[PDB]
Formats: C-alpha cells, sequence, structure tokens
C-alpha cells in the first residue's frame, strides 16, 4: 500500500501491464476497507484486458469482482455465470449469491463449507468470511429502494430480526456508510427515504462532457501525430 | 427607494405608507400600472407585488455619483474579462 | 497477444456435464421458489 | 458531558439536534471564468497545428 | 425615417482622397462635399460622391462658404454621365459633430428634403465603423420648450457592387487572414466587441465626470435614458435564469461532444490507412 501509494504509473504502457497494475491495486485495497474504488478499478482492468487469451485472468478479476460487490450490498448480474470460458470456474460463486439474495445463514454456511477449501485457494476466503456478517445488508438497500418511508417495526418484520431496536440500529449504521440515501425520525418510528434530485440541472453534465471532450481532441492530436511518411525513405 | 435586487413589496407596506386598507390597495397598484407609471404585476395569492422598472425621475449631484461609480465597476468589469479573452486565446489569435 | 499463462485456469477434473443447458436467458428470478401462483390466489380467495 | 464534547445543542430534554441538513446548499452563482477558459481551450486545440 | 443607410467603398475613397488632396493643400481641418445616390423604399444607397469648395472660422462657428454653384454645376455634369443617381445627402470628414451641421443641412434641405448627413473620419483611432449618419429633424420638449432641430443618429452599414467587391479585395492584398472558422468567430467579436463596449462606457463616465465636477450643466433627458440603462441590467442570481442556462449549456456540450467523437474516428481511420499503405509499400519494396 506505501509503495503504490508513493510511486506514479507512467501513464503511456500496455493494455497488459495497465491490466495488471489494475488488478494488483484493486485487491490491495478490496483487502483494506475502500471497497468501491476497489470495484472500480476491478471494472477498469476486465475492460481494459486482451479480449480472446487470458481466460484465467478474467477468472481471477470475476471471482474478485462478485466478492466485492457482494461485500458492496449490490447484486452482481447473472449474465455472466453462463459465459463458457467462466462457467464451471464460478460456480461457487453462483451457488454464493443465490445464498446472499435469499439470505439464509443455514444454506450460506453448507456452502462455505462445502467449497471451503477452493475459497481459501483463490486467495479471498477472508472477504468472503467479512460478506457472511454483513448479508443483511443486501436486504435492507432493497428495503430503501423499495419503499419512500416505512415504520421500523415495518423492518423488524420483514428482516427476521429481534426486536425494532437492532433493525434500527443497522439501518443508522447504514445511512452513516452511505450506502443509503435516508433520514431517521423515531419521534413518529419511521426511516425516510430522501427525494430524487434532478442531476441535469446542476453542472454534472457538462463536467462529464468536457472530460470526454479533451479525451477525444487528445485523441485526435496523437493519432495525426503517429502518421509518419517515409515515402523518401 | 427599494434596491434593484428585491424590489418587491408587500400590500401590508402598501397600506402602511399610503394610510388605505390592504383591500383596497390592489386598485391603487392596477391603476398605477394602468396609467404607465410602473410596469410589473400582482401576487393577490401572495399579497406582494413586483415592479419591473419605475418611471424615470431627476435626480441631484449625488445619486449622479453612484451612478457614475457604478459605471466604473462596470468597466473594470468588462476590461478584467477582455483580458481574460485576449491572453487565453493568444496563440491562435496573434 | 500477451497470454496471462502466469494465472492458472481452473481444473478440468470433475468436469460433469451439463444437467440441462438451458440457454434461453437465464435471468436471476428463476432461481426463486414460488408456490405455484394460482394456489396462491386459490388460498387467498378461501381466506379472503 | 459526552453531548457537552460534541457539537450538539443540547435542546429539551434527550433532545438534541445534529444539524442534518449539512446547510443544504442550494445557492447556485454560473462559474464563468473557468467555463470560458473551457471553451477558448477547446478552440485552441482545435486550430492549432499538431 | 430612414431605416437604413448603405454606403459604398468607392464614396470612402473618395473621401479620403479629398481630405489627401486639401491637407496637402493644407490650412484645413475638414472637408465637406456631397453624396449622390437612390433610394429603394426607405433602404437609402450612396454610390458615388464629389468635392464641393467649403471655408470655415475655426474660431467662431458663424462664418463659412459653400459653394453652392460649384454643387450645382457638378450635378449637371454628373446627371450627364450617370442619370439613375440623384443628390441624397452631404458628407464631412471633421472628427465629430459640428455646430454648423444644421446650418449647412437647412441649405443642403432645398436639394433633398429627406438630406442624411455622412461623417466619414479619415483617422479612426478605435475598433467600428468609418461612418456615422445623421437626419435633422424637429424635437418638441416637455421643459426644454423651444423646438429646435437636432440630429436623429440612423443605422449605416457599407455595401458594395460585384465590380467594387472584386477591385477592394484585390487592393486588400496588405493583411489578410479569412479562417472563417472560430478564429475570426472569435477576433471579430467577443474581443472587438468587449473594447467596443469599453470605450463607449469610458466616453458615457467621462460626461458623468465633467457634470459632476460642475464643468457643464445637467441634462434631464440623458439622466432618464440611464436610468433606464441601468433598469435593464439583468441579474444572474436567480435560481430561474442559473436553471436555463445551465440546461442550454448541457445541450451545447453534448453537440460539441458528438462532434468530437466523429473527428476523432476519423483521424483514427486515416492513421490506419497510412499504416496499412506503410506496410504494403514495405512489403513491395521488400
Amino acid at each position: 500500500e506505501k509503495l503504490v501509494s508513493k510511486s506514479v504509473f507512467p501513464e503511456q504502457a500496455n493494455n497488459n501491464e495497465w491490466a495488471r497494475y489494475l488488478y494488483y491495486t484493486g485487491r490491495i485495497k478490496a483487502i483494506q476497507l475502500e471497497y468501491s474504488e476497489a470495484r472500480r478499478t476491478m471494472t477498469n482492468a476486465l475492460r481494459k484486458a486482451p479480449q480472446h487469451t487470458a481466460v484465467g485472468f478474467k477468472q481471477t478479476v470475476h471471482k474478485l469482482l462478485i466478492v466485492v460487490e457482494l461485500l458492496l450490498g449490490e447484486i452482481p448480474d447473472r449474465l455472466q455465470f453462463r459465459q463458457p470460458s467462466l462457467k464451471r470456474s464460478l460456480m461457487p460463486y453462483f451457488l454464493l449469491t443465490q445464498a446472499v439474495r435469499t439470505g439464509n445463514l443455514a444454506k450460506f454456511n453448507q456452502v462455505l463449507d462445502q467449497f471451503g477449501e477452493k475459497f481459501q485457494a483463490d486467495g479471498t476466503y477472508t472477504l468472503i468470511i467479512r460478506l457472511r456478517h454483513n448479508v443483511i445488508k443486501t436486504g435492507v438497500r432493497m428495503i430503501s429502494l423499495s419503499y419512500s418511508r416505512i415504520s421500523l417495526a415495518d423492518i423488524a418484520q420483514k428482516l427476521q430480526l429481534d426486536s425494532p431496536e437492532d433493525a434500527e440500529f443497522i439501518v443508522a449504521k447504514a445511512i452513516r456508510d452511505g450506502v443509503i440515501e435516508a433520514s431517521i425520525n423515531h419521534e413518529k418510528g419511521y426511516v425516510q427515504s430522501k427525494e430524487m434530485i434532478d442531476i441535469y440541472s446542476t453542472r454534472e453534465p457538462q463536467l462529464a462532457f468536457h472530460q470526454r471532450i479533451s479525451f477525444c481532441l487528445d485523441i485526435h492530436n496523437m493519432s495525426v501525430k503517429a502518421m509518419r511518411f517515409p515515402p523518401k525513405s | 427607494t427599494r434596491p434593484a435586487n428585491h424590489r418587491q413589496l408587500t400590500f401590508e407596506e402598501i397600506a402602511k405608507s399610503a394610510k388605505i386598507t390592504v383591500n383596497e390597495v390592489e386598485l391603487l397598484v392596477m391603476k398605477a400600472l394602468s396609467v404607465g407609471l410602473v410596469k410589473g404585476s400582482i401576487d393577490e395569492v401572495d399579497k406582494r407585488v413586483h415592479m419591473t422598472w419605475v418611471q424615470p425621475r431627476v435626480l441631484d449631484l449625488q445619486q449622479i455619483k453612484g451612478m457614475k461609480d457604478r459605471l466604473e465597476f462596470w468597466c473594470t468589469d468588462v476590461k478584467s474579462m477582455e483580458m481574460l479573452v485576449e491572453h487565453q486565446a493568444h496563440d491562435i489569435l496573434t | 497477444d500477451d497470454e496471462f499463462e502466469e494465472f492458472p485456469a481452473e481444473d478440468w477434473a470433475g468436469l460433469d456435464e451439463d444437467e440441462d443447458a438451458h440457454v434461453w436467458e437465464d435471468n436471476w428470478d428463476d432461481d426463486n421458489v414460488e408456490d405455484d401462483f394460482s394456489n396462491q390466489l386459490r388460498a387467498e380467495l378461501e381466506k379472503h | 458531558d459526552y453531548a457537552k464534547k460534541r457539537g450538539w445543542v443540547l435542546g429539551p430534554n434527550n433532545y438534541y439536534s445534529f444539524a442534518s441538513q449539512q446547510q443544504k446548499p442550494e445557492d447556485t452563482t454560473i462559474p464563468s471564468t473557468e467555463l470560458a477558459k473551457q471553451v477558448i481551450e477547446y478552440a485552441r486545440q482545435l486550430e492549432m497545428i499538431v | 425615417a430612414v431605416q437604413k443607410v448603405v454606403v459604398h467603398p468607392l464614396v470612402l475613397l473618395s473621401v479620403v482622397d479629398h481630405f489627401n488632396r486639401i491637407g496637402k493643400v493644407g490650412n484645413q481641418k475638414r472637408v465637406v462635399g456631397v453624396l449622390l445616390g437612390s433610394w429603394q423604399k426607405k433602404v437609402l444607397d450612396v454610390s458615388n460622391s464629389f468635392a464641393v469648395p467649403f471655408d470655415e472660422d475655426d474660431k467662431d462657428d458663424s462664418v463659412w462658404f459653400l459653394d453652392h454653384d460649384y454643387l450645382e454645376n457638378m450635378y449637371g455634369m454628373f446627371k450627364k454621365v450617370n442619370a439613375r443617381e440623384r443628390i441624397v445627402g452631404w458628407y464631412h470628414t471633421g472628427p465629430k459633430l459640428h455646430k454648423n451641421d444644421i446650418a449647412i443641412n437647412e441649405l443642403m434641405k432645398r436639394y433633398c428634403p429627406n438630406s442624411v448627413l455622412v461623417i466619414i473620419d479619415v483617422k479612426p483611432k478605435d475598433l467600428g465603423l468609418p461612418t456615422e449618419a445623421y437626419i435633422s429633424v424637429e424635437e418638441v420638449h416637455d421643459d426644454g420648450t423651444p423646438t429646435s432641430k437636432t440630429f436623429e443618429h440612423v443605422t449605416s452599414e457599407i455595401g458594395a457592387e460585384e465590380a467594387e467587391e472584386v477591385g477592394v479585395e484585390h487592393l486588400l492584398r496588405d493583411i489578410k487572414d479569412t479562417t472563417v472558422g472560430t478564429l475570426s468567430q472569435r477576433i471579430t467579436n467577443q474581443v472587438h466587441g468587449l473594447k467596443g463596449l469599453n470605450s463607449k462606457l469610458l466616453d458615457i463616465r467621462s460626461y458623468l465626470e465633467k457634470v459632476a465636477t460642475g464643468k457643464l450643466p445637467i441634462n434631464h433627458q440623458i439622466i432618464y435614458q440611464l436610468q433606464d440603462v441601468f433598469n435593464l441590467l439583468p441579474d444572474v442570481s436567480l435560481q430561474e435564469f442559473v436553471k436555463a442556462f445551465y440546461l442550454k449549456t448541457n445541450d451545447q456540450m453534448v453537440v460539441v461532444y458528438l462532434a468530437s467523437l466523429i473527428r476523432s474516428v476519423v483521424a483514427l481511420h486515416n492513421l490506419i490507412n497510412n499504416k496499412i499503405a506503410n506496410r504494403d509499400a514495405e512489403k513491395k519494396e521488400g
């Protein structure tokens, strides 16, 4: 972590060396607690790898991406799992997600135990353990997305929890983490989700399009620079 | 008198500075607009009124200075941003 | 190319044959076990 | 004492405001100088010889 | 009322030649002549000019001579050469409006009642058009009471026929920068307009200084006009206006972004084609 934080990656490398740097930085973050940046760097890497070869590399990044997203309370998409190059290499993770959605600690324990040595071999076991105590998070994010205001007692009923104070506390910690956007108000006893703000009216669109325009002009300058007219070679 | 930024009166203030009841204020401003003294509108719902412009009125030798100072601010702004444009755009337009 | 031979692929020891090999669209919801929707409607009506 | 240490208003008994509004930033002023520089730079890169 | 007055490059160059010839003759600071042209339903058309001997007393602005007999003779000869052109007004090369102007115009007003005065400065220290047009009208006051004749400014521009355009473009080989692209629409304006606005505001400020310091009297129509000017200035802190400005800037950006994507793809394609051509040339050479 110190080494990476101190040296600077040159901005002109291959696709492959960029992919390797990105994988290692993603792994190092995921091992620490900055999940979101790890997710982002990983997806950049997977989007920068060679298309055809590197079956093992794709396997590596995909399994780590699955684990990190799960750790983030989102649900990774099912499209990949049936891809031929990663079908049988992720069955552990397929069962794992089937478990994380319909959270059943019995099923989570069954799958972790059975496919245990494999997880350890991958080099992730620690993270899947970090998940096992965060299975609730998916449910609370779902409850927030679905409801614009719910009573805390309703949350307790929905999460198969003990007295509604436990759910109260979990929701408060969540909103603290930033996974959900809401505001708790117990004097009536309901957690209230925050409205939707208009992104366009702000200045975000201008910034995004400016960045992309700069990239395009740079592409052009490079492209016309690369030309060599050697007919007088 | 109200500064240009605010210039959004309230019925109650009309009634207190004209010695009229709030109910009969609206006709006063309605007429003022009709004759051609001030342009604007009325907000009966909120009991306010927006005056987009007031008839020109002679000014003494003090408000003349305020207007001149505002013109100085204007000239300074204009030069600043003419310079910004020229400098940032030098290479192309030499 | 720069084949990542450094990284290993998955072992083919077991390589069990495909159970059904269906390829339509997968989709996430298909895993859930529902209760024969008609049955839920009938139970509702019985309970009203 | 702990409430005193933190920045809590200490309202009615067991009633302290956390100021979750965060000032609710709504003011906007149209930052222009940056935008003008951005646009002139687009034009520069567009017309220079590369 | 004249909605617009169009002068022709030949007229401008002829007035400059006139001023050069008299100054070479010397002992003058202004020149006076006529202007020939026609009308196109309120869109004037000045097309030609000739001289008219004139002299003035600089010290007192009530002595002047203008040989109107010369004007009539020259009108005869020019009308013999070109019938389609009739007197339209008169011009003079003094920097800014003089006091005699109403006197001369009332003299000229016999030859053309709808006579417009066109001043052609021959030494432009500014960034703006070289001509100013003025039409004499009666002005009735609410308090200024006596009704005099004051000049009302009317829009003016420069226009040319194909022959004049050809000639001027030929002579303009002393400097030339077309770059119709963004370079022109950013040198011809933005900078130019800001410079002109600054100069105008500075003139207003000089006059305001002079009035405030007592060097002049107070004029009430000017004060009312300036109050209206300051009342027009918009406010840029209204959420509605900020919202609208951002919306429109965003649309403009999406279009420029698409344009740049297009350009990048085309340049890459050109690089690929050049690379393939080089490779083929090498393989054939090897």
